[PDB]
C-alpha cells in the first residue's frame, strides 16, 4: 500500500490570511497519462468529509475557488486563500493512483483569534445522583482561546489524578472559541468524606490560575 | 485511468 | 441532485455480520461511477474500504478482502455492504459514495457484546450570566442528541462530546448560558434522546 503522510496534526490560521496543507505519498502519484492522482478533502465538524481537489490541482464542483492544489511526485501542498470561518476542520489528503485508496492522518485547520479567557463554573453532584453511590463533580470553561487549557481537580487542598475525564468541544464559528468540560467521578462515601471541592484552571487568558470552589 | 469513470 | 443516504443497525455483535445499505436517490447506479464504501475509526483515521463499479464488478481493500462484501440492487438503486465475523475494530462510521464527490451522511456503527442501556439525566443546578446544563451519564451505545426548551433555546449552547468511561458506558454534558435575570422567567428543560434504547427524558433544570 502506498502510505500518505500529513506531517502537522494542526494548523492555526488569522481570519482572511492564507495557509498551506502539506502532504507526502511513499511512491509518486504521477501517471503516464499527464496528471497527478491526488485527492484534497475538507471534514467540517459533525459532517461528512466534501472533495476539494481532485487529480492534485484541479478544483472540484461546488466548491470555493479559495481552495487551490499544487504538488509534484511524492510532495503536495493545498492553499487555502482568505480563510474564513466556515473553513474550520480537518483536511485529507488521499491517494488515487492505485488501489487501495489511501488517506493521510489529516491536519486540523485552527482558525486564530484574539485571547479568550474561559469563564468557569463549578457544579456540585445532583441529590438525584447521589442517591446512587456516585459522584459525579463538573466543571466547566466556557468559551476561551487558545485550546490549552490545563484543569486541576482539588479535593479539600489535594490534588487528584486518573479519576477525571474531558471533554473539549470543537471550535465553533461564532466567536472562534473551544469549550471544555471536566468530570470528577467520585464514590457517594468518599464525596461525603470531604468538604472542599475545587477546580484550577490554567489559561494563557487568566492574568493567575483561577479557582472556582464550593462546600459540599 | 485511475480517475472515477464518469456516466457512459 | 443525486443523494446517498446509508441505514443499518447501530449496533452490532462481535463474531457477527454488519449489513449496510446506501440508498442512490436521482441516479441510477447503472450509469457510471465507483460505489465505495469507506469508514471513519473513533480518533478520525478513514479507510477506504472497496466499490462496485457501474457494472457491479467489485475491487476490495486486500486487508478486508476475506470478510467483505459488496453487492448491488441496480433495480432499486441501492448497493450493499456485508462484513462478515465484526470485532471491536470494525466500530466507525460508515460512508457511502459515489466517485469521491458525492458522500452519504455516514451512520455509526458500534461492535459490542453489551446490551443497550439509556442514560440517566442529572440537573447541573445554576449557582451577569448564568451557567446550567445537564449530565447524561451511562448510556450505550453512541449517539444522544440534547435540545433546550424543545428547540427553541440554541444560543450559548454546548453540548460536548461524549467520553467512554472505564464502564464501557457513555458520559456527556450539554451546558448552556443564560441571563441569570431570566431564571425566574423562563424554565430551562433539557431534552435528550437516546434512539438505541427508545429513551426520551425531559429534566427540568432550576437554581440550588
Amino acid at each position: 500500500d502506498i502510505v500518505m503522510t500529513q506531517a502537522a496534526p494542526s494548523v492555526p490560521v488569522t481570519p482572511g490570511e492564507s495557509v498551506s496543507i502539506s502532504c507526502r505519498s511513499s511512491k509518486s502519484l504521477l501517471h503516464s497519462n499527464g496528471n497527478t492522482y491526488l485527492y484534497w478533502f475538507l471534514q467540517r465538524p459533525g459532517q461528512s468529509p466534501q472533495l476539494l481537489i481532485h487529480r492534485m490541482s484541479n478544483l472540484a464542483s461546488g466548491v470555493p475557488d479559495r481552495f487551490s492544489g499544487s504538488g509534484s511526485g511524492t510532495a503536495f501542498t493545498l492553499r487555502i486563500s482568505r480563510v474564513e470561518a466556515e473553513d474550520v476542520g480537518v483536511y485529507y489528503c488521499m491517494q488515487h493512483l492505485e488501489y487501495p485508496y489511501t488517506f493521510g492522518g489529516g491536519t486540523r485547520l485552527e482558525v486564530k483569534r484574539t485571547v479568550a479567557a474561559p469563564s468557569v463554573f463549578i457544579f456540585p453532584p445532583s441529590d438525584e445522583q447521589l442517591k446512587s453511590g456516585t459522584a459525579s463533580v463538573v466543571c466547566l470553561l466556557n468559551n476561551f482561546y487558545p485550546r490549552e487549557a490545563k484543569v486541576q481537580w482539588k479535593v479539600d487542598n489535594a490534588l487528584q489524578s486518573g479519576n477525571s475525564q474531558e471533554s473539549v468541544t470543537e471550535q465553533d464559528s461564532k466567536d472562534s472559541t473551544y469549550s471544555l468540560s471536566s468530570t470528577l467521578t467520585l464514590s457517594k462515601a468518599d464525596y461525603e468524606k470531604h468538604k472542599v471541592y475545587a477546580c484550577e484552571v490554567t489559561h494563557q487568558g487568566l492574568s493567575s490560575p483561577v479557582t472556582k470552589s464550593f462546600n459540599r | 485511468s485511475p480517475g472515477t469513470p464518469g456516466s457512459r | 441532485d443525486v443523494q446517498l443516504q446509508e441505514s443499518g443497525p447501530g449496533l452490532v455483535k462481535p463474531s457477527q455480520s454488519l449489513s449496510l445499505t446506501c440508498s442512490v436517490t436521482d441516479y441510477s447506479i447503472t450509469s457510471g461511477y465507483y460505489w465505495n464504501w469507506i469508514r471513519q475509526f473513533p480518533g478520525n483515521k478513514l479507510e477506504w474500504m472497496g466499490y462496485i463499479s457501474y457494472d457491479g464488478s467489485n475491487n476490495y481493500n486486500p486487508s478486508l478482502k476475506n470478510r467483505i462484501s459488496i453487492t448491488r440492487d441496480p433495480s432499486k438503486d441501492q448497493f450493499f455492504l456485508n462484513l462478515n465475523s465484526v470485532t471491536t475494530e470494525d466500530t466507525a462510521t460508515y460512508y457511502c459514495t459515489r466517485g469521491s464527490l458525492v458522500w452519504g451522511q455516514g451512520t455509526l456503527v458500534t461492535v459490542s457484546a453489551a446490551s443497550t442501556k439509556g442514560p440517566s439525566v442529572f440537573p447541573l443546578a445554576p449557582s451577569g450570566t448564568a451557567a446550567l446544563g445537564c449530565l447524561v451519564k451511562d448510556y450505550f451505545p453512541e449517539p444522544v442528541t440534547v435540545s433546550w426548551n424543545s428547540g427553541a433555546l440554541t444560543s450559548g449552547v454546548h453540548t460536548f462530546p461524549a467520553v467512554l468511561q472505564s464502564s464501557g458506558l457513555y458520559s456527556l454534558s450539554s451546558v448552556v448560558t443564560v441571563p441569570s435575570s431570566s431564571l425566574g422567567t423562563q424554565t430551562y428543560i433539557c431534552n435528550v434522546n437516546h434512539k438505541p434504547s427508545n429513551t426520551k427524558v425531559d429534566k427540568k433544570v432550576e437554581p440550588k
